[PDB]
RNA sequence: UGACUGCUCCCUAGCAUGCUACUACCG
RNA sequence: GCGGUAGUAGCAUGCUAGGGAGCAG
């Protein structure tokens, strides 16, 4: 607390008391500057008491409202923080069966129901064009989620069944292309 | 908790008495608070004395209790004035830069929007000022419309007519369809489903857009929305590329639009170009020419309406293949030839209403004069594209300023880009006058158009001159004059071939009186461009600043292919117009 | 490494939950079942298959734009 | 019908990444994650309420229950109770739900404010002449656990708690304020509370072993006769304040409100067959009375079912003979023999009882001869007096006293050296502490800097792990300390880059060195 | 619990206790009322009386604020604070007080016992919330009036249209006819049920019961009273004459049986209120029925 | 503190003191005009520092009675709420079917568990699986509690309607399966 | 939609009390 | 030269109250 007026008065008083004890002056005339000096910390150490209070009162109100602001903007971005966190941890996992379906989804082949785990149940995947059909489907086998699925039905987007070897390249601008392959786990 | 307008430093205070409550910076917030009655400021909590049941709400009027804010009449012995130090107490109290002269900001905030000075502020301001300004206009005007009664249809007599009253204490909304209502019906408890309506000279004439038949207690108000803040600028800091790189130079071209290809070539060498588009100068044709010139463009066709982008979709599939166009119509009946609800589309037409936010290729904006700085930043807030174009002209038509009172604002400061073709010059032009002949076009060129638009064709002496006076007498929100309405048939009679025309008139209730006299259809003066006949009868019925100002019914005179009627009772511009004059019977 | 799977299954069910998937009773029942069976597994090669089966429940909607969030 | 689900917990990715930075969660480590937030689907509430199908009508051996009630009451002589006026009750946290239908209009604060002390006293004195049946909501809990079974508590209406408090609170707070007793509710575990409790339960038992059991589905399988006995023992202190009809009508109100009440689950009213409502005003103490009752009757069964000719200590034979007479031949209480059996029990079978959790230090060479209860005796007693089978996989036994209870209130015990002498510290389960760090409701959990006061408490509970012989266990505590340091010196960093002003002085360096936590387990305070 | 005071309309919490109707009074305004009357007891959320166990003092200025209580000087703790001081009595909202310089209008209504015509010159020539206070004070003190009288016990029954009837002790007697209609009710062993609407006149007691009934022994009557609760709207709105009879339905056809009527209604739709000069049998009952057809809407 | 009797006294004491000190007349000048000021700490001794302690107590008492006024308004509000709930839930009571069963009771007391049984006009069955649906709510009408109920709306866990044609055997796995069959007492 | 208890840490406020210093008056 | 009371500040302990959190049955 160096930049307050009471500090100047205090400096003056202490210079005076130094002149006193260094001059070996009097008994009551050097009793002048502590009935007029120790009072100079009676109204220096109090004005410099309450403002030193307000000092940290302000900071403990500012940090309270900072924590309030942070907590109210944290619970208003959950929908996105959660998804970005999920996908960071996903690409950190580095699993082939998950990367397969995530790449497929990012281009086109999304499933239409929960990928079943038994050596039996049906899986329905949307193949959006032919280029994609090349990479996954080769004849009768369907490679998706790091497994094999014998195709049993592939049907165009206008709900009309389309048997298999009908599908190739320039004969593909022939069908409503969001095809829907059914298959069974190997 | 964001960045303040006048400072861009991260702050937490929002001016409470201020209408739109922008983030304000500690020193910068204090500067705003020292010069207004905007003397309430909200932080994470509002700065008001939370002593149980107090009244004080000015900011400097309060001191920091510990966990609270109090007035002097409540402050604990240990207090600390909130507003001091030349810096109001809030988060980030260190990072504050201010602006020495913010009376620009205070002026926008203390702007109640009455005079043209208000919109001189709104444009000649600085940027986040500009978005604050446009958004303040909109906010106070949607608060405007609902200071008015609830339009109760409380008896029903016949069709196209209603028995209608309103609520108590409130003045009444005006007469026509810039203020379209959208009422909704009740049951026993709450409010569900009527439609889009407006009430005019009857007896209450209602022009419902959709089919419906109304009952008792049926009420209407201009249902409002919540204008939420804007983001992108009105227009990016643009610049002209060094070669048209990234854009696809095509080999073959259509010389139907030989007035077009030299216009596109540098547009790919540049960010934005707003074009000088006089009425019917192939402007709707213009953007469709580049459509073939650069068929590889995801080109952003936007207008003030699917009544205006309607015109952009007029020759859409007539010139482009079908499935490559699309328009987003939100859950309004206009054009629906397209596939709807497909943003990822090669050609996406839409209005500023609801094209969702993406990134595209070259923007083409119809209706630039009537739209202002608000929706100006909308398309770029919508979309960060390759390059930009605005079709239209401040030489058409401003917006209806519900609160501007004293002395209509310039054609020139319609918006931030509208000054540019009057301070930088026209980026494009089209003088291809497919529509009007030598009759009117250059007489509009000697008007405001730089002596710039050439003759189309001969001058068949079919657009007309009548030197009259008339007598007008007022009513609610119209003006009715039959000394000129009497001239209308008096004009329309001496050849029954006259009356194959559409009536033009400002005070369209003056057609609600004329339609019963003639059977002639109606022409709205301001919502007219894009629609026209070769034959149009016009009674300007007023010479006031509402009426015969330079560029309003300017849009009405140029409606004719060859033959309009102008009973210019005004001495405003009659001293100019070069048409066939006869005696007045 | 199994702990990574259990934590990401927690996160996955959270994001499914705020996608309003619990408004489809049988779907939410299967997701809850998979999530609780991942947290109890003891060999990481069945937790991984139940994890792909659980993630497919998210990849089958149209609420989370996937290509933008694989910004890599 | 309403179908209530349970959400999954929020992941605190920063603490998890920090933990794996310090080399945690490596394959083949001992400390691993086992406590999570298990999510539950729609029909999880009622599928849990349906567990009341485990409550069957049980008749009790009356001539033995009437003796066990005397002994159990003798276990409760040290306290004092009675009715209190409405201005003497104490309600910590007035902002908790008020049951049904009162939770439509406000929390308990509204109903404790709107009724003056005279209204509350009129209501209380009304229930000594009338029966007020009430409704009870059933609520699912949202908390970390190790098993995916849903949890559920009984939100009892304010009209029941408001009066049960005035009936019971004097005794309930005289129980929680006594040290050295058998019921150890209220005794803290810090500042040498754990060491004092264990040295008290090991009073002077000659061949001491420690024993602990487990009540399967304790709250839903508790017969109604034992609940009634528990309440009658808690109401034995009203011999001057209340009259006889008053005591009966208060017992009837208790049964009508928290025993066979109408449970409001989903959106529907069902009947509760019996067993304790886990959220009533006296659960943690009625459970203790029931616990002591079962232990006493296990001892009675173990002593009566022994070939009397083979007992060698001719005092215990005469005690068995007198015990049979006092049960089946006498008809009124025999206070001298009640005192004598209670003394025998306290000598050879000392207990430490919390609300259905228990430790026993017992004379091994007596239990070997069937003169006090073993664990097979508890198995038999629960089989025929509780309708549950207690498998010996949940009951532990310990023959070395220098490593105390294998478990008590979910804490293990370690005999460590403090200062100059050896004390008993309670350490938790490392997976529990790590799990409370990683999984939490959002903002409580995901960003630490908003709440370091959390990790300080978690490190308070995780301190004794520093003294474990295993080394990953200690690393749990040091990880928590380093995480608190990181949280603090990044909070100041954020509020410096958000500022130019920060902590001129703090004195929060205490929170990342052990002398602040050590002090919570040394006895002065 | 807390509303706006009459003479001030500021939000107060103080109700004059000795005053009959007890209207909300404003701190300064309440003090003005208390300085000129014996209305010297004032209730806030709690009554301002010395709550030292078993005291007697109840005047307001007679008390000082003793922490959680109010005490007399004979009870006040060393640390006290006089309630009624500062020209402003201690209550909630002690800052928002405006008063009226001359409230002896209000005190006059409150100190009005309603004996002379001057009382009702007060009741009308007063101001407004004064007016509702006045009318309500009249009613209150008159339903307290009627029950200062005996319980009309029919204690023998002789013939029909006649009763043997006495009353209670010490009380004068209600008058003779039917502006003071009784409504007695009968007992059983315990409490008080039905009898009906009756009045007693010159016999021998002539009773003119409205409904059919036959009375027994012990049968008693008093003028059973109600609870006059306060009154909101003004006696009459600040009215004004419209510019056209808009919103009202001009009908085409009319009945000239009431040709003295239609010119009377026409501006009534052009105006808020009209009280009419209605001399007896001047088609006044006919008058309102004419508009019924003129404006059947 | 400026408007008190002690402030004027301080002003006069110090005016005299500094006047005679600038005069600098005597040692009695400083002695008396420094012992009178020292009664200047007796001046505004408490005329400014014990009352200030009342400006505490009055503030506190006013705050407490503010709080109590609220607490008494919340009470009246909750009273209105409770009683309007009672008076709106009784009007559902169906008062002919339940006045008839009560008058047959010998004393007027009937068990509660039979009042919805004998006098409710609407039933709501919750069915977990189709097989249970077969033994109970089969057909468009069924019988229960010795009465005859006719089915109306049938909804599943997602509260969407199910037509009775879909509750087959093999179609069952496509239904959210705790169906809520609501029915009406027939006559 | 959030029960009944028990313990513990952190922050703030109030009051008294207790301790110490500075100043003042009087004896 | 001492005592006393009054003031003020600093400091401590304790009690109550208010809020945030953790663990346990
Ligand atoms: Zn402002
Ligand atoms: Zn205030
Ligand atoms: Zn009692
Ligand atoms: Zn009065
Ligand atoms: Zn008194």
């Amino acid at each position: 607390f160096s930049s307050l007026p009471s500090y100047a008065a205090f400096a003056t008083a202490q210079e005076a008391y130094e002149q006193a004890v260094a001059n070996g002056d009097s008994e009551v005339v050097l009793k002048k500057l502590k009935k007029s000096l120790n009072v100079a910390k009676s109204e220096f150490d109090r004005d410099a008491a309450m403002q030193r209070k307000l000092e940290k009162m302000a900071d403990q109100a500012m940090t309270q409202m900072y924590k309030q602001a942070r907590s109210e903007d944290k619970r208003a971005k959950v929908t996105s923080a959660m998804q970005t966190m999920l996908f960071t941890m996903l690409r950190k996992l580095d699993n082939d069966a998950l990367n397969n379906i995530i790449n497929n989804a990012r281009d086109g082949c999304v499933p239409l129901n929960i990928i079943p785990l038994t050596t039996a149940a049906k899986l329905m995947v949307v193949i959006p064009d032919y280029n994609t059909y090349k990479n996954t489907c080769d004849g009768t086998t369907f490679t998706y989620a790091s497994a094999l699925w014998e195709i049993q039905q592939v049907v165009d987007a206008d709900s009309k069944i389309v048997q298999l070897s009908e599908i190739s390249m320039d004969n593909s601008p022939n069908l409503a292309w969001p095809l829907i392959v059914t298959a069974l786990r190997a | 908790v964001g960045a303040c307008v006048l400072c861009n430093s991260q702050t937490s205070l929002r001016c409470g008495a201020c209408i739109r409550r922008p983030f304000l910076c500690c020193k910068c917030c204090y500067d705003h608070v020292i010069s207004t009655s905007h003397k309430l400021v909200l932080s994470v909590n509002p700065y008001v004395c939370n002593a149980p049941g107090c009244d004080v709400t000015d900011v400097t009027q309060l001191y920091l209790g510990g966990m609270s804010y109090y007035c002097k009449s409540h402050k604990p012995p240990i207090s600390f004035p909130l507003c001091a130090n030349g810096q109001v107490f809030g988060l980030y109290k260190n990072t504050c830069v201010g602006s020495d002269n913010v009376t620009d900001f205070n002026a926008i905030a203390t702007c109640d929007w009455t005079n043209a000075g208000d919109y001189i502020l709104a444009n000649t301001c600085t940027e986040r000022l500009k978005l604050f300004a446009a958004e303040t206009l909109k906010a106070t005007e949607e608060t405007f419309k609902l200071s008015y009664g609830i339009a109760t249809v409380r008896e029903v007599l016949s069709d196209r007519e209603l028995h209608l009253s309103w609520e108590v204490g409130k003045p009444r909304p005006p007469l026509n369809r810039n203020y379209v209502f959208t009422g909704y019906r009740v049951t026993k408890n709450s409010k569900v489903q009527i439609g889009e309506y407006t009430f005019e000279k009857g007896a209450v004439v209602y022009r419902g857009t959709t089919t419906y038949k109304l009952n008792v207690g049926d009420y209407f108000v201009l249902t409002s929305h919540t204008v939420m803040p804007l983001s992108a600028p009105t227009l990016v800091p643009q610049e002209h590329y060094v070669r048209i790189t990234g854009l696809y130079p095509t080999l073959n071209i259509s010389d139907e639009f030989s007035s077009n290809v030299a216009n596109y070539q540098k547009v790919g060498m540049q960010k934005y170009s707003t074009l000088q588009g006089p009425p019917g100068t192939g402007k709707s044709h213009f953007a469709i020419g580049l459509a073939l010139y650069y068929p590889s463009a995801r080109i952003v066709y936007t207008a003030c309406s699917h009544a205006a982008v309607d015109a952009l979709c007029e020759k859409a599939l007539k010139y482009l293949p079908i499935d490559k166009c699309s328009r987003i119509i939100p859950a309004v009946e206009c054009f629906d030839k397209f596939k709807v609800n497909s943003t990822l589309e090669q050609y996406v037409f839409c209005t500023v209403n609801a094209l969702p936010e993406t990134t595209a290729d070259i923007v083409v904006f119809d209706e630039i004069s009537m739209a202002t700085n608000y929706d100006l930043s909308v398309v770029n807030a919508r979309l960060r594209a390759k390059h930009y174009v605005y079709i239209g002209d401040p030489a058409q038509l401003p917006a209806p300023r519900t609160l501007l009172t004293k002395g209509t604002l310039e054609p020139e400061y319609f918006n931030s880009v509208c000054r540019l073709m009057k301070t930088i010059g026209p980026d494009m032009f089209l003088g291809t006058c497919r529509r009007c002949p030598a009759e009117i076009v250059d007489t509009v060129s000697a008007l405001v158009y730089d002596n710039k638009l050439k003759a189309h064709k001969d001058k068949s002496a079919q657009c007309f001159k009548m030197f009259y006076k008339g007598v007008i007498t007022h009513d609610v929100s119209s003006a009715i004059n039959r000394p000129q309405i009497g001239v209308v048939r008096e004009f329309l009679t001496r050849n029954p071939a006259w009356r194959k025309a559409v009536f033009i008139s400002p005070y369209n209730s003056q057609n609600a009186v004329a339609s019963k006299i003639l059977g002639l259809p109606t022409q709205t003066v301001d919502s007219s461009q894009g629609s026209e006949y070769d034959y149009v009868i016009f009674t300007q019925t007023t010479e006031t600043a509402h009426s015969c100002n330079v560029n309003r019914f300017n849009v009405a005179i140029t409606r004719a292919k060859v033959g309009i009627l102008c009973i210019m009772s005004d001495r405003d511009l009659y001293d100019k117009l070069q048409f066939t004059s006869l005696e007045i019977p | 490494k199994m702990s990574d799977v259990k934590c990401t299954s927690v996160v996955l069910l959270s994001v499914l939950q705020q996608l309003r998937v619990e408004s489809s009773s049988k779907l939410w029942a299967q997701c809850v079942q998979l999530h609780n069976d991942i947290l109890l597994a003891k060999d990481t090669t069945e937790a991984f298959e139940k994890m792909v089966s659980l993630l497919s429940v998210l990849l089958s909607m149209q609420g989370a734009v996937d290509i933008n969030k694989l910004c890599e | 019908v309403a179908f209530q689900t349970v959400k999954p917990g929020n992941f605190n990715k920063d603490f998890y990444d920090f933990a794996v930075s310090k080399g945690f969660f490596k394959e083949g480590s001992s400390v691993e994650l086992k406590h999570f937030f298990f999510a539950q689907d729609g029909n999880a509430a009622i599928s849990d309420y349906d567990y009341y199908r485990y409550n069957l009508p049980t008749m009790c051996d009356i001539r033995q229950l009437l003796f066990v009630v005397e002994v159990v009451d003798k276990y409760f002589d040290c306290y004092d109770g009675g009715c209190i006026n409405a201005n003497q009750v104490i309600v910590n946290n007035l902002d908790k739900s008020a049951g049904f239908p009162f939770n439509k209009w406000g929390k308990a604060r509204l109903y404790y404010d709107s009724m003056s002390y005279e209204d509350q006293d009129a209501l209380f004195a009304y229930t000594k002449r009338n029966v007020i049946p009430t409704i009870t909501q059933m609520n699912l809990k949202y908390a970390i656990s190790a098993k995916n079974r849903a949890r559920t508590v009984a939100g009892v209406s304010i009209c029941s708690t408001m009066t049960n408090r005035q009936f019971h609170q004097k005794l309930l707070k005289s129980i929680a304020a006594t040290r050295g007793a058998t019921v150890v509710i209220g005794t803290s575990k810090f500042y040498g509370g754990w060491h004092n409790m264990l040295k008290t339960v090991y009073s002077d038992v000659e061949n001491p072993h420690l024993m602990g059991w487990d009540y399967p589905k304790c709250d839903r399988a508790m017969p109604n006769m034992l609940r009634i006995m528990a309440s009658l023992v808690l109401a034995r202190k009203h011999t001057t304040c209340c009259s006889l009809s008053h005591r009966f009508y208060r017992l009837a109100n208790e049964c009508a409100q928290v025993l066979s009440e109408m449970v409001m689950c989903g959106g529907s009213l069902y009947v509760k067959p019996g067993g304790t409502s886990s959220g009533d005003a006296t659960t943690a103490y009625a459970n203790s009375v029931f616990n002591i009752c079962q232990a006493v009757t296990a001892n009675v069964n173990a002593l009566l079912s022994t070939d009397g000719n083979k007992i060698a200590d001719k005092y215990v034979r005469n005690l068995q003979h007198r015990l049979y007479e006092c049960l089946y031949r006498n008809r009124d209480v025999d206070t001298d023999f009640v005192n004598e059996f209670y003394a025998y029990l306290r000598k050879h079978f000392s207990m430490m009882i919390l609300s259905d959790d228990a430790v026993v230090c017992f004379n091994s060479t007596y239990a070997s001869q069937g003169l006090v209860a073993s664990i097979k005796n508890f198995k038999s007693v629960l089989y025929y007096q509780n309708n549950v089978f207690m498998s010996e996989a949940k009951c532990w036994t310990e023959t070395d006293l220098t490593k105390g209870p294998h478990e008590f209130c979910s804490q293990h015990t370690m005999l460590v050296k403090q200062g100059d002498d050896y004390v008993y510290l309670p350490y938790p389960d490392p997976s529990r502490i790590l799990g409370a760090g990683c999984f939490v409701d959002d903002i409580v959990k995901t960003d630490g800097t908003l709440m370091i006061e959390r990790f300080v408490s978690l490190a308070i509970d995780a301190y004794p792990l520093t003294k474990h012989p295993n080394q990953e266990y200690a690393d749990v505590f040091h990880l928590y300390l380093q995480y608190i340091r990181k949280l603090h010196d990044e909070l100041t960093g954020h509020m410096l880059d958000m500022y130019s002003v920060m902590l001129t002085n703090d004195n929060t360096s205490r929170y990342w060195e052990p002398e602040f936590y050590e002090a919570m387990y040394t006895p002065h305070t | 619990a807390v509303g706006a005071c009459v003479l001030c309309n500021s939000q107060t919490s103080l109700r004059c206790g000795a005053c009959i109707r007890r209207p909300f009074l404003c701190c300064k305004c309440c003090y003005d009322h208390v300085i000129s009357t014996s209305h010297k007891l004032v209730l806030s959320v709690n009554p301002y009386v010395c709550n030292a166990p078993g005291c007697d003092v109840t005047d307001v200025t007679q008390l000082y604020l003793g922490g959680m209580s109010y005490y007399c000087k004979s009870h006040k703790p060393p640390i006290s604070f006089p309630l009624c001081a500062n020209g402003q009595v201690f209550g909630l909202y002690k800052n928002t007080c405006v008063g009226s310089d001359n409230v002896t209008d209000f005190n006059a209504i409150a100190t009005c016992d309603w004996t002379n015509a001057g009382d009702y010159i007060l009741a009308n020539t007063c101001t407004e919330r004064l007016k509702l206070f006045a009318a309500e004070t009249l009613k209150a003190t008159e339903e307290t009036f009627k029950l200062s009288y005996g319980i009309a016990t029919v204690r023998e029954v002789l013939s029909d249209r006649e009763l043997h009837l006495s009353w209670e002790v010490g009380k004068p007697r209600p008058p003779l006819n039917r502006n003071y209609v009784f409504t007695g009710y009968r007992v059983t062993k315990n409490s008080k049920v039905q009898i009906g609407e009756y009045t007693f006149e010159k016999g021998a007691v002539v009773y003119r019961g409205t409904t059919t009934y036959k009375l027994n022994v012990g049968d008693y009557f008093v003028l059973t009273s109600h609870t006059v609760m306060p009154l909101s709207a003004p006696t009459l709105v600040p009215q004004e004459h419209y510019v056209r009879i808009t919103g009202l339905y001009p009908t085409l056809n009319i009945s000239d049986e009431f040709s003295s009527n239609v010119a009377n209604y026409q501006k009534v739709g052009m105006q808020k209120y009209s009280t009419l000069q209605g001399p007896p049998g001047t088609g006044k009952s006919h008058f309102a029925i004419g508009l019924a057809l003129y404006y059947p809407s």
